[PDB]
């Protein structure tokens, strides 16, 4: 017959097979798929971080916790991926970028703040 | 991949493409590059094999320096037609084959597709060296003779350089026995030279 | 000797109700009866050659019973009888996949099977 | 570097578990905790294993022992 | 010859000695230069009278 | 498929004769290679009666076989896989050596998988197909 | 060219379909590495004609097994072509025979 | 008797502008061979000469097309071109330029004059026109080398220099082309008999056989000069940051100053159980460190083999 | 005729002709047969079907890669090949091979793991064709399950 | 770099005894290969300073084939034992030696008689294996200073090996050094019979070979 439906990946699968690949502890790992599975395939994450702290069950485990397990993801295939709130994605992209670079200084400090009046 | 010859080769290597290669060791030429360093992430690793820097071909000679690996033919009535052995890097996109145990996969060298299968376990690489390995298995498992035996041109040359004459150049003189040698690079002798006295141990 | 097994008897031997069983079975029942209480009550067996083709039926493990003929029958047989593979043959350990008895792995099995009574 | 494993063979003899105890002997070398008694020319632990083990100094008592006194003295 | 020597001397010398043989096989097989031509075949003369 | 080795010895004593093969003009093989890959039986006597040559349990590793054709022995008791004495495979005194080992078969192998295959592996055969004596000797 | 030779390997590359032959072969005008024109004699021409052919050659077009067809011409400059002549020669062809 | 004689170069004969047969009269007996076959294929496996390289065409873009005005397309143009034998002088690349316009064909010796290029072969056709307003107007880069390159190696060679319009063929940079030799009895009596070999050559006509005889006798000594004596008897970790700008909180740079800490090397080695045996530094220092080290660091995920100071 | 054509171009009437070495510089003893024969390419070549892969697509049923020349696909390893290891020993090779590789969808990924790690070592788990397998028999009026 | 061809860097060459030699090369220029081999081993081999025994003037009959006198040994295993006997002259011509000794029973090289001008590499070196004590045998033997491989049938009683190496082959692998991955590897294998090193007698093969040609190459490097 045909029943050679050939799969895929994309940014879930994807996102998922790198979380493996580093050295995650068992609940570092856990807490990987609950933020790598609220990000929206469309760009970012769709709820807030708050709410994956909520969403582990406890109570000894802070944002701080968190924040690491999240700020590591950062980096992975699609530099950008699992943001939130705009800002921070276009922040992380010039992080990795060379230090030497012109525009670098000015870029970050327009970044920060003042950006309603560039989207004017 | 294409079998073609190498009389270059010994007992128990196979001449594998460098093309082959970097696509079927890449989990573990990216584990190379992660120790080494010179990795600091998956992707980072990923982006230098997808480059094909001058590094990446150091690190896969490093890892398939004593790496088993085993061959096989689609036609494959006996054993004999699975065995295993030592690959070596060769520039090319065909695979190279010992003219020895190409009667084991019963070839004619006007080359057919193969198969190249790599262990991955530690176990798995026991067993290729200690039992697939061609350098163990000699003898047929049907009648218990030696099926590793030459073929036509070294049974050919054989004959040749193994033959009688009535008048040859040079002939009746004695010989210690390791001076044939120098007298067949020059004209002093004949190979075919006979009723020619030299002792042996 | 595959093609001299399924033995055929004319004594009853505890098992009058059977014609044509197969020789191991047979052979070590007598071997535990003639020795334990006493071997009057015996079965004289006359071995019958059998068919290659019609032997490879004969196979306690269903489950390596269907590649090897008509699928759905031996499937049928098995609905109507009930009974069990264990997991006995190589093909068996094949089709699970599990770690077979062949060469090496052999061992495994045999410690497998031998500290099988404690647990 | 060693091609045939005649060498190692006689000494177990059964040649069946060869590859078990090779096994366990190449998976401590692997993992990381113990070091090789015979000195590395550069080569794999797959084939260092068999050339210890075609010395004598390994087999499948020794690993035995050598477990058990590990283990009693933790 | 190849037989007696797994047979008497083991299995290493044999795999040592078949591989030289076929080194020096080839060798002199190039070395050699047959080759097979027109001439190296002759009819026999009585074969249009046995005809 | 099904045959394992499980056993080290099967532990009889029924074995088999074995002769040379001779058809009308000659013998084809002579008992030279049909024993000596497998183990010979107890009953293994000299052509003189009162002496014995070889023990019960005997491998003949091509050392004995060259005596057997000097002294010219022409029935040689020898077991085969005929034994009934296993319950599940064969033992490995019985096979014999006939590997490319060389020395005797280990518990594990399976001969059930490398013959019906051993002899499967040549697919070159064809398809479809009183009063005068004269010999040679005498 | 096979030097060897066969037989009637110009005729086998004649009648395989994949070369140009000049009907009513008169008088060649303009070559071109496409386009190939020939002026027909006042005898093999009928009234109501100017009284030119024109040929376009093949270059490089695709097969079915992904072979480019490629022609080529054969006369340079103003050389007499009688009638069932081949002009072009294609793939695998030498001045009008098969070569394989 | 030790220094038997030495080969002298004399009696050179030049048949044609290829054949030329350059002969050695005086040698000793068993050298003839080993010298005549080791001075072939040296001369016939490296040999500096010129050949084209590149040419770009005003009007055709790429080889797989045709043009007006000619009678072939541009496919054997390239192939004429790879075997136009051509000496450069002074300098190595030339990027001679090759215009016409008519009804006739076009050969090698209607091409732009230049002081340095020399053409030896006039006579060699390079395409036929058969229009009247057919124009042809080129530039051919021609250099120097030893062996045979194809085009495929230099693809790759030049990073981003291929602009639109300039095709590459394949170079020879073998000038020789046809080298031989034979031995014979030479005419000296007076010591013991010898004999001379005599090296035979059809070449492509750019370079000289008395000067590619010296070239390769000077290769072979050099070659040698390694055999005269025998024996006379970076690769490293990126992470190599110092300590600092790792935002320190609390202890940090009192843990990494009193434990002997490397500068970035030694903490991604480390495991998050071994960690917590060091003295009390706190779990949110622990996660600070985590947190920083998640864009540097990178969640201190590695095991090294060796760290060099 | 042949033969007084070759005559003919100045040559040896028999064919043969005596060539040199163009490696240690020496003379064949045999003459050996000079000549411009033909020659034809064919359409079978290494640069179209050679192909390589460790990790890439799989189906939908039974979790199987591909087998023709997609992107990237394998070939099918037949009972001819299983066969030939069952008479070695390959149990481990064979229990690596017919899982790990094919079938097991998180043993694949594990071993591609602890091939990253280092750590080289093995977990059977269970293929996923036994269960396609079993869904297909508990399809009809049949019961079947796996017991302890 | 057309006029800058690549040289091996290193020179591995290591002997398993005092007369063995494998020395092993680095990868050259693609091509020289067998080239360089053959001619090293032509130049090794065809013609080499050197001397050996010519003849022996021996008390008895002339003949090459005479009676055993009671010795035991044969007079033609007498002639080719005689050849493989190493002889250094430091500047002496052709020189005859003799020798005479009673029946003590092997007759070795140290037998002959002390010159200043002949030495002897081994005087183990056995030349008669039995003798019945009764008579003496001499040998009155003769070396010549000589190039190269004279046989006895063109010479016109005993060969003469001028030749000082014994055996000589090469051959030729692979070796890579970057991406290219095609370069030329030569492997030199040999056996000396005495008076010269190996690595000395490769030596003075290169020094004759580099001297063989020193006038086509007009002086470069000037």
């Amino acid at each position: 017959p045909v029943y050679q439906g050939e799969t895929t990946q994309t940014l879930q699968d994807y996102l998922m097979w790198q979380v493996e690949l580093t050295p995650f502890t068992d609940t570092d790992r856990a807490i990987a798929t609950s933020i790598v599975d609220a990000v929206d395939d469309t760009g970012y994450l769709t709820i807030q971080i708050e709410d994956i702290v909520d969403s582990i069950g406890d109570d000894e485990i802070g944002l701080e916790e968190v924040e690491a397990v999240l700020k590591r993801i950062q980096r992975f295939d699609p530099v950008g991926v699992a943001a939130k709130d705009l800002r921070d994605c276009l922040l992380i992209q010039l992080s990795q970028f060379a230090k030497e670079t012109p525009w670098l200084e000015e870029a970050r400090l327009i970044i920060s703040d003042h950006l309603d009046l560039l989207a004017n | 991949s294409v079998i073609t010859v190498g009389p270059y080769l010994r007992l128990h290597q196979c001449g594998l493409p460098k093309k082959m290669a970097l696509e079927l060791f890449k989990p573990f030429i990216y584990g190379k590059l992660e120790l080494r360093g010179l990795a600091t992430t998956i992707k980072a690793a990923k982006k230098m094999v997808e480059r094909e820097e001058a590094v990446v071909w150091d690190i896969l000679d490093e890892v398939i320096r004593e790496h088993p690996v085993l061959l096989n033919r689609a036609p494959t009535l006996h054993r004999l037609g699975i065995q295993a052995f030592e690959p070596v890097l060769i520039e090319g996109k065909a695979i190279q084959l010992h003219p020895l145990v190409c009667a084991a996969y019963n070839a004619d060298f006007d080359g057919d597709q193969m198969a190249v299968h790599v262990p991955l376990t530690l176990e798995a690489q026991l067993e290729a060296r200690a039992l697939m390995m061609s350098t163990n298995n000699i003898l047929s498992p049907a009648n218990g003779e030696p099926i590793i035996v030459p073929s036509q041109d070294v049974v050919l040359g054989l004959y040749y350089m193994t033959r009688d004459c009535v008048n040859a150049k040079g002939e009746g003189m004695v010989l210690t026995g390791p001076k044939e040698a120098e007298r067949l690079y020059r004209s002093g002798l004949a190979s075919l030279h006979a009723r020619v006295k030299v002792r042996i141990t | 000797r595959q093609m001299l097994r399924k033995a055929t008897i004319v004594n009853a031997g505890s098992s009058d109700f059977l014609e044509g069983e197969q020789v191991e079975y047979s052979r070590v029942k007598i071997a535990n009866r003639e020795l334990e209480a006493n071997g009057k009550v015996g079965a004289t067996y006359s071995r019958d050659l059998l068919g290659i083709t019609k032997a490879s039926l004969a196979t306690e493990s269903f489950i390596s019973a269907a590649s090897f003929q008509e699928t759905t029958r031996v499937l049928t047989e098995a609905a109507v009888a009930g009974k069990r593979d264990e997991l006995r043959g190589l093909k068996e350990n094949v089709i699970v996949g599990r770690l077979i008895p062949a060469g090496t792995g052999y061992a495994y099995h045999q410690d497998r099977m031998r500290r099988r009574a404690a647990g | 570097a060693r091609v045939t494993v005649q060498d190692a063979v006689e000494k177990i003899g059964n040649r069946f578990d060869l590859v078990l105890v090779a096994a366990r002997r190449a998976r401590q070398m692997q993992v990381g905790g113990k070091d090789p008694l015979v000195p590395e020319e550069n080569d794999k632990t797959t084939v260092i294993a068999l050339r210890e083990i075609e010395e004598g100094l390994i087999n499948n008592q020794i690993l035995d022992v050598r477990e058990r006194q590990e283990q009693q003295e933790q | 010859m190849l037989n007696t020597c797994y047979r008497i001397l083991g299995l290493k010398p044999t795999v040592i000695f078949a591989d030289q043989i076929m080194y020096t096989g080839f060798a002199y097989a190039a070395r050699s230069g047959a080759s097979v031509g027109i001439d190296d075949m002759v009819i026999p003369e009585k074969k249009h009278e046995i005809i | 498929q099904d045959l394992v080795v499980t056993e080290d010895d099967c532990g009889t004593h029924e074995g088999i004769m074995m002769t040379p093969v001779i058809e009308g003009g000659d013998v084809k093989e002579p008992l030279r290679d049909r024993v000596l890959g497998r183990v010979t039986a107890e009953d293994v006597l000299k052509p003189g009666t009162a002496d014995i040559l070889v023990p019960r349990n005997t491998l003949l590793h091509e050392q004995w076989c060259d005596l057997l054709e000097e002294n010219s022995v022409d029935a040689v008791k020898v077991r085969s896989v005929v034994s009934c004495d296993t319950d599940f495979g064969v033992c490995a005194h019985c096979y014999g050596r006939d590997l490319a080992r060389g020395h005797i078969i280990n518990k594990g192998e399976a001969i059930g998988v490398i013959a019906a295959q051993s002899i499967g592996e040549p697919g070159t055969q064809l398809t479809m197909r009183e009063s005068s004596i004269q010999v040679k000797n005498k | 060219k096979p030097l060897v030779g066969t037989g009637m390997e110009r005729a086998v590359a004649v009648d395989s379909g994949v070369t140009a032959v000049a009907k009513r072969g008169g008088v060649v005008q303009y070559v071109d590495a496409s386009r190939i024109v020939i002026k027909v004699n006042e005898d093999e021409m009928y009234p109501g004609e100017a009284g030119i052919d024109i040929y376009n050659l093949t270059k490089y077009t695709r097969s079915n097994q992904n072979t480019c067809i490629n022609q080529m011409p054969c006369v340079s400059l103003g050389e007499p072509v009688e009638r069932g002549d081949v002009l072009a020669d294609g793939p695998s062809t030498d001045l009008g025979e098969l070569a394989l | 008797v030790t220094e038997f004689l030495k080969p002298r170069l004399v009696d050179i004969e030049q048949v044609s502008s290829t054949h030329a047969k350059v002969t050695l009269e005086p040698l000793e007996r068993g050298f003839g061979h080993t010298l005549g076959n080791a001075l072939r294929r040296i001369l016939l496996s490296s040999m500096p000469g010129c050949a084209v390289t590149e040419v770009e065409i005003d009007g055709v873009l790429h080889e797989y097309s045709t043009k007006e005005g000619v009678q072939e397309d541009i496919l054997e143009i390239l192939l004429n071109l790879k075997g136009l034998a051509v000496r450069v002088q002074g300098k190595d690349e030339v990027i001679l330029t090759l215009n016409k316009s008519g009804i006739g064909p076009v050969t090698a010796a209607d091409i732009t004059h230049d002081g340095d290029v020399e053409i030896v072969k006039p006579q060699h056709v390079i395409c036929h026109l058969t229009d009247e307003n057919a124009s042809i107007s080129m530039r051919i880069k021609v250099q120097r080398g030893r062996g045979y390159v194809p085009a495929s190696t230099r693809i790759h060679s030049e990073e981003d220099e291929r602009p639109i319009g300039r095709l590459l063929v394949d170079a020879c940079y073998s000038p020789v082309e046809r080298i031989a030799y034979n031995v014979e009895a030479a005419r000296v009596e007076q010591r013991t008999d010898l004999d001379k070999l005599v090296i035979e050559m059809e070449t492509n006509g750019t370079i000289d056989p008395e000067e590619a005889i010296r070239r390769a006798a000077t290769i072979l000594a050099e070659q040698l000069e390694a055999f005269v004596d025998l024996r006379d008897v970076e690769f490293d970790p990126i992470l190599l940051r110092p300590v600092d700008d790792l935002e320190l909180t609390v202890r940090s740079a009192n843990c990494l100053k009193a434990e002997a800490i490397h500068y970035i090397g030694d903490l991604v080695q480390r495991t998050e159980v071994e960690l917590l045996k060091t003295p009390n530094l706190g779990k949110k220092s622990l996660t600070e460190i985590k947190d920083v080290l998640a864009s540097r660091g990178l969640s201190l995920g590695m095991r090294l083999e060796n760290w060099p100071p | 005729e042949i033969k007084e054509l070759l005559k003919l171009g100045d040559l040896p009437t028999s064919g043969q002709i005596r060539l040199y070495d163009g490696r240690t510089g020496e003379q064949f003893e045999r003459p050996v047969t000079v000549g411009y024969m033909y020659m034809l390419k064919l359409n079978h070549l290494v640069d179209d079907k050679m192909h390589a892969r460790s990790t890439g697509s799989y189906s939908l049923v039974t979790q199987q890669p591909l087998g023709g020349k997609a992107q990237f696909g394998g070939q099918r390893f037949g009972e001819m090949e299983v066969w030939a290891l069952e008479a070695y020993g390959a149990a481990y090779t064979l229990q690596e091979m017919l899982t790990v590789k094919s079938d097991d969808v998180n043993g694949r990924t594990k071993m591609y793991k602890n091939i990253v790690d280092g750590n080289h070592q093995m977990e059977p788990g269970m293929p996923e064709s036994f269960n396609v397998l079993l869904k297909e028999i508990r399809s009809l009026g049949i019961n079947i399950e796996l017991e302890d």
